RNA sequence: ACCAUAGUAGGCCUAAAAGCAGCCAUCAAUUGAGAAAGCGUUAAAGCUCAACAAAUUCACCAACAUAAUCCCAAAAACUAAUA
RNA sequence: GAUGUUGGAUCAGGACACCCAAAUGGUGCAGCCGCUAUUAAAGGUUCGUUUGUUCAACGAUUAAAGUCCUACGUGAUCUGAG
């Protein structure tokens, strides 16, 4: 006989086995399914800090931007973004980056929509301020593969050839 | 050991769907019983 | 993309002697008599030491089990060698062992008398805190260390957390009341259904059939 | 048609035929694949011959079962028989089966982008 | 191959360590560097070791530029203390005023690192304030 | 090779695969972290 | 996935001590990059992780070798069962 | 109202938790040796000196001179040194 304690798990009398597999758990089931449901109601986002923050910033970026130009965000050394920095800082003309989350539904209101289709990829906003298209051109003619797609310039939308054009 | 064990009085409070569920009338019990004996008395204590 | 507000400690408090204390292989007084082993007291449900008093985390025992010496040697340097001494401190939620384990030589014939004392041994219940460690680190780090410890005691156990208990705790009642078949082990064991208390112990009617012999089962309902 | 028996799930594999030959070292044992491959018979005659109540009736009635590996029967059996029994299990059909009218008939369930390639 | 930081004394450079375990492992001739460092270096007169930015060519040749000195040191000299404390925060090692952070920074504002970018003096001051807040040098401003 | 009870990725480049049935660590960079389960 | 500059090899020690032997500090440029979580180096040097930028999201609580004459009903997804 | 008990002899049946032969992974594997791990039981697995001895030492070799079970295989086949 076998102590009411023990360590080899003890086979139990067969009727209190049947007794075991009669009470075990039995889980609620649904009529139909959670997710092939409809949608489920909805959880709206807010508002952060951050987002408010981008918003306005954002809002101002086209107040003090005469010439808001869209250069794609291309992959260069910190030795060539420091020094394209560098010759920008020297015309006085600025860069600035943003995410492209934040700065896409902004667009999307109102007033710039043309640039919708140059935000899809990697972007970079070029600031200029009292600019010379000469200038920031300059630079872009420098290196090869560092593309110009334009954009905004006092409310209206202007492409690469446009650029060419007000460069002269 | 083994006992005679014992019954606590709530097994035997019925809930109000147990009336419409085995067909007995709340409002006036029942006067007889029919008692079959359905199982052996054997392998059971002596009692 | 998204900020989310860090969880930070402002009311953690650092005691003095962060590290587990040294348990002694034999007590101080050492029990002169030997003592029946009672299996009783590894069995079943757990009172003592149920609940958190300082830290954040412990080691919960899933089984009754018996610590005895080597055991406390490896929850101690592994605990004490893991953790940082500066932001954690640990506790014993176990006594040092109390308990008397007598053998009999080898080549024994049965009989002549109760043999010698060979051991000590803490009783453990299931659903006891072996350790609990309080501190200002996310359960994250405890719970990667401690699940060496867990995995390398007797009985099976786990690493937890003042959350983690509660949630598993309202799941196992939610359980019990979201049952859809109508036959409890409770319901039958004390309505001594089919004559079942035949079969049963006298103490099943309290472990409700979750418990049994020295083994805990946490879907039992 | 015995050859063409078809084995529910992996159990071409992992059936087993065990037999020995009473000599010391005499026991094989053979997947279903290779002893379907040596003899087509075989299979089917053991499935039979395993659900024969065990008396000696077995033998005899054991005799009075024909199995033929492709369908090609002498004109002594095909001139006897009888009746035809049903097929026990449905055959599914393949891809090709399907009448256009069915396949068409059949609805499209999602629908497809176009800019992906397939 | 390589590109060598080093933080070197106004006067001082010799063909041995740190100088020949690092430019000498890539296999680099020391007594022209010795000379040459030197040669711009020795005519610091006010004391300032300078980190000093070394590349090595894969034919073992070499170029240097030289920065503006520590800001460890300035704020070393600045507060005319002797070595930084031991225990930072706890223990305060010297004293410098808001003359000073503009002083040091408007020194080390051609920096390498400090050229390319564009960042006003209050910046440059804040980085000084911060490498003198890990020196345990104070900060006094009236 | 090693039959173990338990797999586990010994660095990055260790990937896990099953092959015939059973699940096997690849790594490229090391073959000491070949592993088998059983 | 993609990518990786800044004071500054922060002080203190130390043969050197450079995030990365240990103590102290946890600061401050950039829009974004820890006075650093991995390996690495005598110390460097160098590899990746965390930070933006680009996107898309589906998960995570994983498993356990064998015996001695010769395997041990044959088989089976389904014509309706409180049989 | 007997299942005759150690070691040998003869003849071996089986396991695989491989000692050889056969394919391979890993190495702190250059090659030669190696050390580990996986898969593989058709076939092998010596002759002597001393002990009743299995074990063990020791001589000489072999591709190796496996670990076991079978009423510590096998006495109506043999031997009794023990
Ligand atoms: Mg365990
Ligand atoms: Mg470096
Ligand atoms: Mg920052
Ligand atoms: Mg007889
Ligand atoms: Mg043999
Ligand atoms: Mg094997
Ligand atoms: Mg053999
Ligand atoms: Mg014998
Ligand atoms: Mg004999
Ligand atoms: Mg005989
Ligand atoms: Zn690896």
């Amino acid at each position: 006989g076998s102590k009411a304690v023990t360590r080899h798990r003890r086979v139990m009398h067969f009727e209190r086995q049947k007794l075991m597999a009669v009470t075990e758990y039995i889980p609620p089931k649904p009529t139909i399914n959670p997710r092939c449901l409809p949608p489920p109601p909805t959880p709206p986002q807010e508002e952060t800090g951050l987002v408010r923050l981008l918003r306005r910033e954002i809002a101002a970026v086209f107040r003090d931007n005469r010439m808001i130009a869209v250069c794609q965000h291309v992959a260069l050394s910190a030795e060539d973004k420091l020094l394209l920095r560098h010759q920008l800082r020297k015309h006085k003309i600025l860069m600035k980056i943003f995410p492209n989350q934040v700065l896409k539904p902004f667009l999307e209101e109102s007033k710039y929509q043309n640039l919708l289709p140059l935000f899809v990829g990697h972007n970079l906003l070029l600031v200029s301020e009292e600019p010379k298209v000469k200038e920031m051109v300059r630079i872009l003619k420098g290196i090869p593969f560092l593309p110009l797609l334009g954009g905004c310039i006092d409310d209206t939308i202007l492409s690469r050839q446009g650029f060419i054009n007000y460069s002269k | 050991k083994f006992t005679r064990s014992r019954i606590p009085d709530k097994v035997f409070q019925p809930s109000p769907e147990d009336h419409e569920k085995y067909g007995g009338d709340p409002q006036y019990p029942h006067k007889l019983h029919i008692v079959t004996r359905i199982k052996s008395t054997k392998r059971r204590p002596y009692w | 993309k998204t900020l989310l507000p860090v969880p930070t400690f402002e009311d953690v408090a650092i005691p003095e002697k962060p590290k587990l204390r040294f348990v002694e292989r034999v007590p101080l007084v050492p029990k002169v008599r030997r003592e029946r082993k009672n299996l009783s007291d590894i069995r079943g449900p757990s009172t003592e030491a149920t609940e958190f008093t300082e830290g954040r985390f412990a080691i919960l025992a899933l089984g009754g089990g018996y610590l005895h010496w080597g055991h406390f040697e490896m929850m101690r340097l592994t605990i004490n060698r893991s953790m940082d001494p500066k932001n954690m401190f640990a506790l014993w939620r176990v006594p040092a062992p109390f308990k008397p384990i007598t053998r009999k030589g080898m080549g024994q014939r049965m009989g002549g008398g109760k043999g010698a004392i060979d051991h000590y041994v803490t009783p453990v219940k299931a659903g006891r805190l072996i350790v609990e460690m309080g501190g200002r680190c996310e359960f994250k780090e405890v719970q990667g260390f401690l699940d060496l410890v867990a995995h390398k005691l007797p009985f099976p156990a786990k690493a937890v957390s003042r959350e983690t208990l509660e949630k598993m705790r309202k799941d196992q009642e939610e359980r019990e009341r979201n049952n859809q078949n109508p036959w409890t082990f409770e319901r039958i064991a004390t309505a001594n259904m089919l004559g079942i208390r035949k079969v049963l112990s006298p103490y099943d009617l309290t472990h409700k059939g979750r418990y049994w012999g020295k083994f805990y089962t946490p879907e039992r309902v | 048609n015995t050859r063409h028996i078809a084995f529910s799930g992996n159990k071409w594999e992992q059936k087993v035929y065990s037999s020995h030959t009473g000599y010391p070292g005499g026991f094989r044992q053979v997947t279903a694949a290779q002893l379907h491959q040596k003899d087509p018979v075989a299979i089917v005659k053991l499935a039979i011959y395993g659900m024969l109540p065990k008396n000696l009736h077995r033998r005899t009635m054991m005799q009075r079962l024909h199995l033929f590996p492709d369908e090609d029967i002498p004109e002594d059996i095909l001139k006897n028989l009888v009746e035809e029994l049903p097929q026990p299990r449905k055959v599914p059909r393949r891809l090709d089966e399907y009448t256009q009218e069915e396949i068409e008939a059949f609805p499209r369930v999602w629908s497809p982008p176009e800019d992906y390639r397939l | 191959s390589g590109m060598i930081r080093a933080i070197v004394r106004a006067g001082q450079a010799r063909p041995g360590p740190p100088l020949g375990p690092i430019l000498g492992q890539r296999g680099v001739s020391i007594n022209q560097f010795c000379k040459e460092f030197n040669e711009k270096t020795k005519d610091i007169k006010e004391g300032i070791p300078l980190p000093t930015k070394i590349f090595v060519k894969p034919d073992r040749t070499f170029e240097i530029k030289i920065g503006q000195p520590t800001v460890s040191y300035f704020l070393k000299a600045a507060a005319g203390i002797e070595k930084g404390a031991r225990h930072t925060g706890k223990e305060v090692a010297g004293l410098v005023t808001l003359k000073h952070v503009y002083e040091i920074a408007r020194v080390k504002a051609q920096d390498d690192a400090f050229a390319l970018q564009d960042v006003p003096l209050s910046s440059v001051v804040r980085s000084i304030i911060g490498s003198a807040r890990s020196l345990g040098i104070r900060v006094v401003k009236d | 090779f090693k039959t173990k009870g338990v797999l586990k990725k010994r660095c990055r480049d260790c990937y896990l695969v099953k092959r015939r049935g059973r699940w096997f660590i690849y790594c490229k960079t090391n073959p000491k972290h070949k592993q088998r389960q059983m």
